[PDB]
RNA sequence: AGGUUCGUGGUAGGAGAGCGUUCUAAGGGCGGUGAAGUCAGACCGGAAGGACUGGUGGAGCGCUUAGAAGUGAGAAUGCCG
RNA sequence: UACUCGGGAGUCAGACUGCGAGUGAUAAGAUCCGUAGUCGAAAGGGAAACAGCCCAGACCACCAGUUAAGGUCCCCAAAUA
RNA sequence: CCGAUAGUGAACCAGUACCGUGAGGGAAAGGUGAAAAGCACCCCGGAAGGGGAGUGAAACAGUUCCUGAAACCGUGUGCCUACAAGUAGUUAGAGCCCGUUAAUGGGUGAUAGCGUGCCUUUUGUAGAAUGAACCGGCGAGUUACGAUUUGUUGCAAGGUUAA
């Protein structure tokens, strides 16, 4: 028995086009071009889930550094004091105090100076 | 999740006066290029302008160690065939001290659309008097 | 026998393998034939001996 | 009740791009002024758009009882129609396609 | 007051009444979950742990056990006829903070 | 059915488990209180994919267990419109 | 892990780098062998960019941590140690 | 077994139209509605074509007339755009506008980081090597008879029929 193609080809192609909504020009209209853009967007999105974790950690470091310099310290010589004193607060929380609740950041920095001296 | 991002106009931008007599050309420019960027504030945000305004006076007394006053050359090309022109750093300091410090700093700033914005934040005067006394700047001591 | 509930003996019937139906099946483009030989052509190969 | 009237001209023998260049003049103007505009524009699509705009006015007052003195033109567009395909004999035994394109013209008038 | 607790391999800054999302935990809806790994307590004072603040705990209550939105992990290598598709839905636990001790 | 240890880049290629399409047999179904088709959505599964609701359409079509294949297209200076 | 028997293949254009030789001029990103690595079939970080060099092998998610080669004045994270 | 690119070249005035001096080659083209009840009549116009009225369950079924996708061409509008160097995206993200199969929702996105299309053939291709104007349909490991090996079933020193 013959099996004529129908309702199956356009169903799969239309699904790919709708995934290319908002692209400039024909990239949101034509299947051949939109297929290459949807494949490429996935490859980008896959490797920015890796870069996103690197990009933020560089942001927290640059904010702890700026706040630490106001107390006659630097990032390299502050993060050594905390480890040598036993405090295990990570960068994300440390940067949060430096912006919102700078009062407590100084209390942590004072303990860092005590560890360095003794 | 929850990481603070600044907004345009949320951070107060100050004015600073920097005296540039005797300091090396590249040692001064390096510190100024981070004041305009905003890298001295915990409110730092990479995609938002959050720096300070800087006024530089005594631009004619800048330092040039070694034989830089004669052996350092600044090139310009006008895109016409054989249109390369050059000036030494020594006579540039004598005649146009404001251009020497702007060229040095402009290469120390990001080369993007926001990097041009920070450039317009810099005023250089070859003498010892500035026209921005209405903004009430402060004296910033270089580290 | 309830012709609506036929179940043949397990392992007595397998499924045909069809080559040249996309690269997800492992037998796509070249269909298990390699690259550009005499054995890779229609009606190729040499005699038995 | 009825606030606007329309008229169309199906399959007029003028290319859509040539008639679309005169429609842009009369969009948003009063019917009294728009009729004069098509009178003094020396294009070939003026006698056709003029004859459609007048028809829309006519049934705007006979069918719906509006005012000829208080009408504007709010909708005016040109659509494509069934093109005719011909040929033109070129040099060295070849032939070249010629498209004789038609158009649909719509004008909508309403009170303001 | 606020506290910094560690849960799910990462730390979160928490406040009484705040409603957070963490990794999957144990317990049906309505159970009271106690966190015993607290690193810092602030507010009108300060209590820094070395590394943990001794005796302090945070009490919460689960509200929903579910999964996040559907991702679609996709990979391919040009000119080599290699593609791979896979969907993902990460489980989570939703909490409301009752009190901080 | 549950544990422990070791693993899970991949072209040619080998092995396995599957989705979907047309038709046939049996069971059991829906449909002029609206079938297939078609258009739009922010739903579901590990993938191929599968539902739901609303508009148009105006008479046929699914589900379960097996069987058989004119069985899935983005490329051939591919054929036709 | 080997070995034996049986079903199914693909491959026989290789490339560069370190070491030992031939031809060449003790030239070639040359040509031809032996030996190890990588690419082919390998993404990630460093060499500005840069298949073959240095570190190192991606099952998926995380706005968590410690390190390798390479680095810490600004572009650009970290010593104007 | 096919269901209008399928099945005869030909479902329709087909070996016809068309091409060739001739032998000869050789197409495209199905569907209103149950019933023509196929739009008396009025208005614009030379006409075509429209707007009401009427028939009909339906006229967005009006003499290529069931359904009517995509390329392609237009009208209106929410967000952005005239100092900017762009495989056109992805990640971070303010502002403005909405309100769903209700869930760590939708549209557009100033600015910042990263980022040289798909296939083929190659030691090696973003490649200045090859193919594709775009959309749609059609388009490539099958069958018969034998050989060998694995799996399942019946019987077993027996097994099995062909015409
Ligand atoms: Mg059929
Ligand atoms: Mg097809
Ligand atoms: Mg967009
Ligand atoms: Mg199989
Ligand atoms: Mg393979
Ligand atoms: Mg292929
Ligand atoms: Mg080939
Ligand atoms: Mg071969
Ligand atoms: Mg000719
Ligand atoms: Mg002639
Ligand atoms: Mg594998
Ligand atoms: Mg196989
Ligand atoms: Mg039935
Ligand atoms: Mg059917
Ligand atoms: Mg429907
Ligand atoms: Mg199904
Ligand atoms: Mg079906
Ligand atoms: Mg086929
Ligand atoms: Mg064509
Ligand atoms: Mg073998
Ligand atoms: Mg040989
Ligand atoms: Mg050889
Ligand atoms: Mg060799
Ligand atoms: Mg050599
Ligand atoms: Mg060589
Ligand atoms: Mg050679
Ligand atoms: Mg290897
Ligand atoms: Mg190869
Ligand atoms: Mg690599
Ligand atoms: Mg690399
Ligand atoms: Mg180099
Ligand atoms: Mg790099
Ligand atoms: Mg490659
Ligand atoms: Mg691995
Ligand atoms: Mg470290
Ligand atoms: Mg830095
Ligand atoms: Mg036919
Ligand atoms: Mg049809
Ligand atoms: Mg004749
Ligand atoms: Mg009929
Ligand atoms: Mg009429
Ligand atoms: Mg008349
Ligand atoms: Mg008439
Ligand atoms: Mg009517
Ligand atoms: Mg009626
Ligand atoms: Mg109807
Ligand atoms: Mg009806
Ligand atoms: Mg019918
Ligand atoms: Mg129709
Ligand atoms: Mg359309
Ligand atoms: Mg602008
Ligand atoms: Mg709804
Ligand atoms: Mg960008
Ligand atoms: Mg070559
Ligand atoms: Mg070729
Ligand atoms: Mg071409
Ligand atoms: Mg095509």
């Amino acid at each position: 028995p013959r099996v004529k193609g129908g309702t199956v080809t356009r169903k799969r192609r239309k699904k790919i086009v709708k995934l290319a909504k908002g692209y400039y020009g024909s990239k949101h209209l034509l299947f051949k071009v939109a297929n290459q853009a949807v494949m490429k967007s996935y490859q980008y999105a896959y490797r920015d889930r890796r870069q996103k974790k690197r990009d933020f950690r560089r942001l927290w470091i640059a904010r702890i550094n700026a706040a630490a310099r106001m107390q006659d310290l630097s990032y390299s010589k502050l993060m050594h004091g905390l480890k040598l004193a036993g405090i295990d607060i990570n960068r994300k929380m440390l940067a949060d105090l430096a912006v919102n609740d700078i009062a407590s950041f100084n209390t942590l920095a004072d303990s860092a100076k005590k560890a360095l001296a003794k | 999740r929850t990481t603070y991002m600044a907004k345009p106009g949320e951070v107060e931008r100050k004015w600073y006066v920097i005296d540039a007599t005797g300091v090396s050309l590249g040692r001064l420019s390096s510190e100024v290029a981070s004041i305009l960027r905003g890298k001295n504030k915990p409110q730092f945000t990479p995609h938002i302008d959050t720096g300070d305004f800087v006024i530089i006076i005594n631009a004619g007394k800048i330092g040039l160690t070694g034989k830089k006053a004669t052996d350092k050359i600044y090139y310009r090309h006008s895109q016409y065939p054989g249109g390369l022109k050059s000036r030494t750093a020594g006579e540039m300091r004598t005649n146009n001290p404001e251009k020497l410090l702007e060229l040095s700093i402009k290469g120390m700033l990001p080369k993007n659309s926001l990097g041009r914005q920070l450039f317009k934040k810099l005023h250089v005067y070859g003498g010892s008097e500035h026209e921005h006394a209405a903004q009430k700047p402060e004296v910033y001591e270089l580290r | 026998m309830k012709l609506h509930e036929l179940k043949p003996s397990e392992g007595s019937r397998k499924e045909r393998n069809r080559v040249g139906r996309g690269t997800g099946s492992g037998n796509g483009k070249t269909s298990g034939r390699g690259h550009k030989g005499q054995k890779a052509r229609s009606g190729g190969g040499v005699r038995l001996g | 009740e009825v606030t606007s009237a329309k008229a169309v001209a199906k399959t007029v023998r003028i290319a859509p791009r040539k008639a679309r260049i005169v429609i842009d003049l009369i969009r948003g103007k009063q019917v009294g002024e728009a009729i004069a505009i098509l009178k003094y524009t020396p294009r070939s699509a003026s006698p056709i758009i003029e004859k459609v705009l007048k028809s829309a006015i006519a049934n705007a007052e006979h069918n719906y009882d509006l005012d000829i003195n208080n009408l504007v033109v709010e909708e005016a567009f040109v659509d494509e129609g069934p093109t005719l395909k011909r040929f033109r004999p070129r040099a060295q035994g070849r032939a070249s396609a010629i498209n004789k394109r038609t158009s649909h013209i719509t004008v909508v008038v309403s009170e303001v | 007051m606020y506290a910094i607790i560690e849960t799910g391999g990462k730390q979160i800054k928490v406040e009484a009444g705040q409603e957070i999302y963490v990794e999957k935990l144990a317990g049906e809806v309505g159970d009271v979950v106690t966190f015993d790994k607290v690193l810092f307590v602030g507010g009108d004072s300060a209590k820094v742990g070395v590394p943990f603040v001794d005796g302090a705990t945070v009490t919460a209550k689960v509200e929903k056990q579910g999964r996040a939105k559907k991702l679609t992990v996709y990979k391919y290598k040009p000119k080599k006829n290699y593609h791979k598709k896979q969907g993902h839905r990460q489980p989570y636990t939703k909490l409301t903070i009752d009190a901080i001790n």
